[PDB]
């Protein structure tokens, strides 16, 4: 099948991601209600990759 | 392969042993005592280990290779068990007997026990291997014809001395299983350790046998006797009984009624009586059914039936034995 | 007054000796039997309805099968080894109850157990009582143990859903089926134990509980034991009745009553107690029309009343006596075309009380005025 | 079959309803009313076919690509089934449970999110009720289609929200024409066929080439008997054969075909026997006929409805409520409330 | 716009003080007396329809047994447990959601926490509330308990339907009733709370209400708050009226004299004129219903009206004397029809009019000429 | 840009302010006054026929409560969280379709969730829908959350139909009876909505598509939909007339005239004529209906002639003249049951047939 040409290109360090997805990951909702919490949102923007979880009861954001 | 019957196993078990065992059969009585008679032929010839294994759906591959692993080389020798489903060996377990059948050693003893397989599963190739290897046993229920020769001839070996009444009511009341037949026939050599079965003895028990279903309660109505099925009736209410298989029973009987009740202006009774093939000793009975309930009575029965089971299919349930004796008193007249 | 507080008649009564089990002789004699002759099985099962005697009659086969005076179909009672199971403690019997539990683990536990001997008595008796909860896994190791059983090896089994057990456990264990308790049985030990215990009591009383029961002698005991905690030690009929009559349901017999015989107040105060106490407009239709079908059909055959109408004979034949079955075929068809009516009249209580009416209107014996 | 198999007279269908996802005013949800066999199934699989293709022909669907070529392998990732198990028959909360779920993420392809209800009357009302939210507001680029025997018996709320298509079956010379070509024999037959189908001729073949037909022929040879000697019982073994709806209703399309010949009408459907018709007028009086016709159609609905229902028990007295109702002084019932 | 009032009259004004309890004297006797005389049982089941106070009499008993010492009668004064029972805070109060319990395991798990008494109180209350739907299991589970319990742990259970659960529960301990409450007291109940909020009322609407609540104080309430917020913190008859959607009881009874002075013209005008007042034909058919059966019901007792029906009680004893027993049945029967069939006529105005026109050419003594 | 812009007119067009909403007026002029005057109910139960709006009055209510600039009845409708609860994007307004939720563990779930400090709004508002299908476990779980919640919790519980709610559920709960669309009300909102997206129409079809759906905007729009799709993307009588298959008055008269003088062969040709043209069965039984209303009322009183069309209304005359009203009533119930057991019928036509030739009973 063609590949789907990518919006968002960048490259991470290891460490970086690492770091993001460790801070953020506790904080994300299962199988919940609402179907658009049940994930990690990974904004971007400037020279910052952000992500954020939610679980209606927590929140985490980590900036890098 | 050598088919056998239950009574002539031993025999053969006492001549020689095959190192695949298969028991085939409804009635688990000649089941469980043909397994537990090869079982102790093998302790007899000094057998210890006894594997036992119930093999289901969720028994697998998994399942299967501790077994296999089992009968390489232990100590002296040992035995082997299996639990078939209930519609017999299927796919998944098409090629774990084909593997099973690969290793038959001395050291260990296969007993397989099940029911009745299709004709295409001993078709499979591990069945035609296994042939020269294997004795099967047939374990089905005959009829009833034989069930008074059968039950006499057991009583002997219970060292019970059975009266023709004793015999006769204690085969009717428990056309079921041997399971009910042994269970008697213990009860009453337990209650009566002399042996002779006189029928104000073997009258007594409980009841005429269990509350059952049919016989009594069905025969009353055959002849009218609305007392007798009614409080039958009563005690089926009375221990729980479901309704839904007396319905059944009633679906399943009345129908025969009523194919006898018909062609009997223009045929004599007899030509119809042995035209349906149905028991002779149940003739004996269907003659005054026939003459005592009319066509109009068959009508009503039939019609309050099927209102009684529509009411009850579509969870109503409205007095499912109020209307049940009724039926019953309809009967009786 | 506060008799069987210390111990509640079902286990203050609990049948130390055969004589004291009432019912069930056809299983205590073929026990008895079997003990004195040695006819004795490596596993035995029990069926019954709650309150039946399957615990008891398991410890009277454990005081038999263990006794200091042997196997004995009469235990003795009063020796170490009958006492220390009539206190409850005895080291070389497991009493299990499988409702909690129907894990493998603890099976498999008792599993090992099965092959030590027993440390006082001759044998191990191993009783599981309620087996049906039991694990299909616990189910084929109860089997594995029920193939090989050692010497010293009993198992008793007793459960009240015998049925829902797998073929084999059925298959290799001899079943003894405990006959349902009558009502004369259950008020024949509950009138002995009352006396025994050196209380006033009435006999309608122990009737009604005993029908209250429903065949479970236990629960029957536990029912008297609360009829005797509210009554402060004695048995009235009247406490009784506040106790059984409140909970069950007793109506449509003054409402046929009335509706047959014309009286149009008395049937308004009953539907207004009906309406009052919230209960359901369509059953109690239902219940109506069930009772007089029963009324009618019983002019077919008198005996066509069983023990379901132990409160109800009394006033079924009476009622039943004086009526003609054409009032009862006009006064159903009634019933059930307001029961069909009923669904869509501005209330189930007002569409019930309509039907009344229209029933009464076209009474056969009283019409309706009409100016 | 594979692929199931086109209808000539779909043809025109389609398009229309292409139309109007071709101009992306399409609505979301499609509630396709057609008869057993009409031919909507190869409907809904092209109109779906059309949807998941990431190059919509003009009128076609794709011609080449992969986005439909996981379709023909019948294992795309976004085209979803709801069918009851082979050995089951009522379509559980769970299934729908699974599709809804797996919607809220987005087209795996890029492409639309197409969902399909095989029978909606199938549907247990729980999952109609699990389904509603998504049939009301599905996400972006997400497409429904349902196929019903009839709307009516549907939930209030379920076709509410969709758009009621019906397929007209085609004018009566040209099905007996297609059906000419296909099966051969007797035009007696094939009006038959076509009008106790209400006119579907998927369902005619499905008589003609199931056994039932046959079957049908005795059921008449039966009443050739019956009927002149007031002996129905004997029909009873033609009418068990786990098509007591289907046999019964060909019963009583035989007396709606009697009481039409007595108020008589030019056209009746059973053509193929005529004199069992002429028969069934002569013996049977009107207000016994309609009455029998009554029960027959009761019956029907009885079966039809309620799964688990004894068969037997209920034809016997049928069978024997009609012959009682042929015997001179009994009380007909009549339709009411 | 904005605010921060409101107490939602049910959440505001349950009882705390066993004064607000109105009717059910029996219960609210039956508990004075066992406090004030120390006889407490181990298990008490209130039964009864829904909205009649079986919870908030349990919350009174609780805070009524565990409240700064002393064993009183209810009346508890600076009751520390007491404000906390009031105000949510668990104080040895378990309120218990029986469905989340069902289960065995989960009853075997309330089981063996019973020992723990000390917990700033005396005695520690459990309220399974809807106890009907336990399981069997479940039930045997609680019945050792039931039966000889701990000295400081009391049962409170609270059903609807005390037929569903086992007879052996039923008979442990008690078993008390609530009545529905009547239309008096709803009326009464009603404006005793509107007047403690400097709220007008009109009897009239305080009447309708009442009758409109079914025995149910908290339907009562419902629905008189929904009327407050209908209007702007006032009640009134036609607000009311136009909520319930009830039409006028007397353009109905004007209908039901119509249709037996067999006046087709009148009729007419009558259906037109209430469809020109909006209201729903399924309402006025079941209104005529309830009319024909209020004109049977007074051909037994003449207390047959309601206090309401004052206004009209003379019309009903005209129609009453005037109209055969038979005749009321086939206007009934009719009309009774005409209902069941209204969702499958044509249009419900449609139906109603036939559903008339046919008891009108029906009619027993001067049908519609041919 | 290939996301499909076009969205449904029965979701674009949902009503986005108190005074956007058809009707219904018993029910938003409450929600606004108690929205004004400072008294809200922590658990509102909508309840009505499909497609009157207990959805969008629920989450109008929801935009409106939980608004930032304070607790209007008039919500602003550009804020945030109006914009997401309008999207539906809205951390505390969760939606719950009581359909899948209805084991205890999603019950456990959300009783769990009540006990927690909002997100974004004032309020955690819960859209229970389709309420009437919890199992009787969900529904005794939730009774203590429905009863004495938190601060911040209030319940929108949306229904079909309010029979099949525990009655216990229904008194803790705001009762809100959506009353069913008058066809005048549908008909000037399907005029609005069609004059304001440019789309041609004429208020004949207006009137048809009012009158085909029975009082549901939703539907009325679903078929408003069905007809522009088939039509050249317009509305016209001829398109709605194709799309529903009605019949005129004439054909349906002619099977009457010929039904109620025992011409069964007639009728029967008639009944094949129609079948030939391929008619919806159950337009035929209304109209048949509606014809011996009118004729019903013709006898009553002479002055309610039939005159809406009073295009064929000499016979209609005749046929009141010459026929008792016994004879109609016993015809309309006839037609009546018969149209009751359409479903039943084996088949549509044969149903049709059925009802009629049994109207032929009378002599
Ligand atoms: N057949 C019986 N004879 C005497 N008492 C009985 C009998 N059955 C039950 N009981 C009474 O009920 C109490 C409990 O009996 P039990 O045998 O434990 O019943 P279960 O069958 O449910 O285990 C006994 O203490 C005894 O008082
Ligand atoms: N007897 C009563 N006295 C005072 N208020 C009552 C009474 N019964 C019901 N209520 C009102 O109803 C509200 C809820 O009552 P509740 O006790 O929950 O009824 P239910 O029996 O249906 O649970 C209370 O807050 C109170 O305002
Ligand atoms: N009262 C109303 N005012 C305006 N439009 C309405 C109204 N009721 C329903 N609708 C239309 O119906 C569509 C669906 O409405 P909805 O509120 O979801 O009904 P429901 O109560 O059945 O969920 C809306 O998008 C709107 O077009
Ligand atoms: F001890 Be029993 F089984 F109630
Ligand atoms: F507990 Be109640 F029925 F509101
Ligand atoms: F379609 Be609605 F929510 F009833
Ligand atoms: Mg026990
Ligand atoms: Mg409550
Ligand atoms: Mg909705
Ligand atoms: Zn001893
Ligand atoms: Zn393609
Ligand atoms: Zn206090
Ligand atoms: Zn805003």
């Amino acid at each position: 099948l063609d590949d789907w040409q990518s919006e968002v290109e960048f490259t991470l360090p290891q460490a970086t991601m690492k770091r993001l997805i460790e801070a953020t990951q506790f904080s994300m909702a299962h199988q919940d209600v609402r179907y658009y919490l049940n994930g990690m949102l990974f904004e971007t923007e400037g020279e910052e990759l952000r992500t954020v979880a939610t679980d209606g009861h927590r929140l985490a954001v980590c900036s890098m | 392969m050598i088919r056998l019957y239950p009574e002539q196993l031993r025999a053969q078990l006492n001549e020689g042993l095959r190192a695949a065992y298969l028991l085939l059969g409804n009635d688990p009585l000649l089941l469980q005592e043909s397994q537990d008679a090869v079982r102790q032929v093998a302790a007899a010839q000094g057998f210890e280990e006894h594997h036992t294994f119930s093999i289901d759906p969720n028994t697998d591959w998994n399942a299967i290779f501790s077994l296999c692993q089992a009968m390489s080389l232990f100590a002296s020798r040992q035995t082997l068990l299996l639990l078939l489903p209930e519609n017999g060996p299927n796919a998944a377990i098409n090629e774990q007997l084909l593997t099973l059948t690969g290793l038959l050693h001395d050291d260990l003893l296969l007993i397989v026990r099940g029911n009745k397989l299709s004709k295409a599963q001993e078709n499979a190739a591990w069945f035609t291997a296994l042939a020269n290897r294997s004795v099967q046993v047939t374990c089905q229920t005959p009829e009833q014809a034989q069930l008074p020769r059968w039950v006499a001839a057991r009583a002997k070996q219970l060292n019970l001395e059975l009266d023709d009444a004793a015999n006769q009511v204690l085969c009717y009341c428990y056309e079921g299983n041997l399971l009910a037949l042994a269970q008697a026939l213990e009860r009453l050599s337990l209650l009566w350790p002399d042996g002779k079965l006189t029928l104000p003895r073997v009258e007594q028990a409980v009841n005429d046998a269990a509350h059952f279903t049919p016989f009594h309660w069905v025969d009353a109505l055959l002849m009218g006797k609305s007392k007798r099925a009614l409080h039958i009736l009563q005690q089926l209410r009375l221990e729980g009984s479901e309704p839904v298989i007396l319905l059944r029973t009633l679906q399943r009987e009345l129908l025969l009624l009523v194919n006898l009740k018909r062609q009997s202006a223009h045929t004599p009774l007899r030509a119809l009586f042995d035209k349906h093939r149905v028991w002779q000793n149940r003739r004996g009975m269907m003659g005054e059914a026939l003459n005592r309930l009319s066509q109009t009575q068959l009508r009503q029965a039939v019609q309050l039936l099927t209102r009684t089971e529509l009411t009850l299919k579509q969870d109503y349930g409205q007095s499912v034995w109020a209307e049940l004796e009724g039926l019953s008193l309809l009967l009786c007249h | 007054g506060p008799h069987m507080s210390y111990q509640v008649l079902a286990r203050k009564w609990r049948p130390q000796t055969f004589a004291d089990v009432v019912g069930q002789e056809h299983v205590l004699t073929a026990l008895a039997n079997g003990l004195s002759l040695g006819r004795i099985h490596h596993a035995y099962l029990f069926s019954g309805t709650r309150g039946v005697g399957k615990t008891s009659i398991a410890r009277l086969l454990a005081k038999g099968l263990n006794c200091e005076t042997g196997i004995t179909a009469t235990p003795c009672g009063v020796c170490d080894n009958c006492r220390e199971i009539e206190q409850g403690r005895f080291v070389d019997l497991i009493e299990i109850d499988a409702a909690s539990r129907t894990k493998v683990e603890d099976t498999r536990d008792l599993l090992d157990n099965v092959q030590y001997a027993p440390a006082r008595g001759r044998f191990k008796v191993y009783l599981i009582d309620e087996v049906h909860m039991l694990s299909r896994h616990s189910f084929n190791a109860l089997l594995k143990t029920l193939e090989e059983p050692p010497e010293h090896v009993k198992f008793l089994l007793a459960t009240t859903d015998p049925q829902k057990l797998p073929v084999t456990i059925l298959s290799r264990c001899l079943q003894f089926h405990l006959k349902a308790l009558d009502v004369e049985q259950i008020r024949h030990q509950l009138e002995h134990i009352l006396n025994e215990e050196h209380i006033a009591h009435e006999p309608r009383a122990l009737q009604l509980l005993a029908r209250a029961a429903e065949g479970s002698l236990r629960d029957a005991l536990s029912l008297t034991d609360q009829a005797i905690a509210s009554g402060d030690g004695q048995v009235s009929t009247q406490a009784v009745s506040a106790m059984l009559g409140t909970l069950d349901d007793d109506q449509a017999l003054s409402l046929v009553e009335a509706m047959v015989e014309a009286n149009g107040e008395r049937v308004m105060a009953l539907i207004n107690e009906a309406a009052a106490r919230g209960i359901e407009w369509e059953a109690l239709l239902v219940e109506m029309l069930g009772l007089l079908h029963r009324i009618a059909m019983v002019q077919l055959s008198p005996a066509a009343l069983g023990n379901d109408m132990a409160a109800i004979e009394l006033r079924m034949r009476e009622l039943a006596r004086t009526i003609p079955p054409t009032d009862i075929q006009l006064y159903y068809q009634t019933l059930l075309i307001g029961r069909k009516e009923l669904p869509y009249a501005p209330d189930r209580r007002m569409g019930v009380e309509m039907t009344l009416l229209r029933a009464l209107a076209f009474h056969p014996r009283m019409p309706l005025p009409e100016p | 079959g594979p692929h199931m198999r086109w209808y000539p007279w779909l043809r025109p269908d389609f398009e229309k309803l292409v139309a109007s996802y071709q101009a992306g005013r399409g609505h979301h949800a499609l509630l396709i009313q057609a008869l057993p066999g009409m031919g909507d199934d190869a409907l809904i699989y092209a109109l779906s076919r059309y949807l998941l293709c990431q190059q919509p022909q003009g009128h076609k669907s794709c011609g080449h690509c992969r986005g439909c070529q996981l379709m023909q392998a019948g294992t795309h990732p976004d085209y979803y089934t709801l069918a009851p198990e082979k050995g089951k028959n009522t379509l559980g909360v769970d299934a729908v449970r699974e599709v809804t779920e797996k919607l809220n993420e987005h087209a795996r392809l890029g492409g639309a999110k197409v969902v399909w209800v095989t029978d909606a009357a199938l549907l247990t009302d729980a999952a109609a009720n699990a389904l509603l939210k998504t049939l009301e507001e599905p996400p972006a680029e997400t497409w429904f289609f349902l196929a019903t025997r009839e709307p009516e018996r549907l939930l209030a709320t379920l076709r509410s929200r969709c758009r009621l298509h019906y397929l007209a079956p085609p004018p009566e010379q040209y099905a007996v024409t297609w059906l000419s070509r296909e099966v051969t024999m007797s035009q007696d037959a094939l009006l038959a066929a076509l009008r106790l189908s209400a006119g579907s001729p998927g369902a005619a073949l499905a008589l003609f080439q199931g056994d039932n037909w046959q079957a049908r022929e005795t059921l008449c040879q039966a009443l050739a008997y019956s009927v002149p000697s007031g002996d129905w019982y004997s029909l009873l073994a033609a009418l068990n054969h786990e098509q007591a709806p289907a046999r019964l209703h060909w019963l009583a399309t035989l007396l709606m075909d009697a009481l039409k010949r007595h108020h008589g009408a030019a056209q009746v459907t059973n053509v193929d026997v005529p004199g069992l018709v002429a028969e069934l007028a002569n013996h049977l009086s009107p207000s016994r006929l309609q009455a029998i016709l009554g029960d027959v159609c009761h019956i029907r609905e009885q079966l039809m409805s309620v799964t688990g229902i004894n068969r037997e028990l209920l034809i016997t007295d049928l069978l024997l409520r009609i012959e009682h109702y042929l015997q001179p002084g009994v009380v007909l019932p009549v339709p009411h409330l």
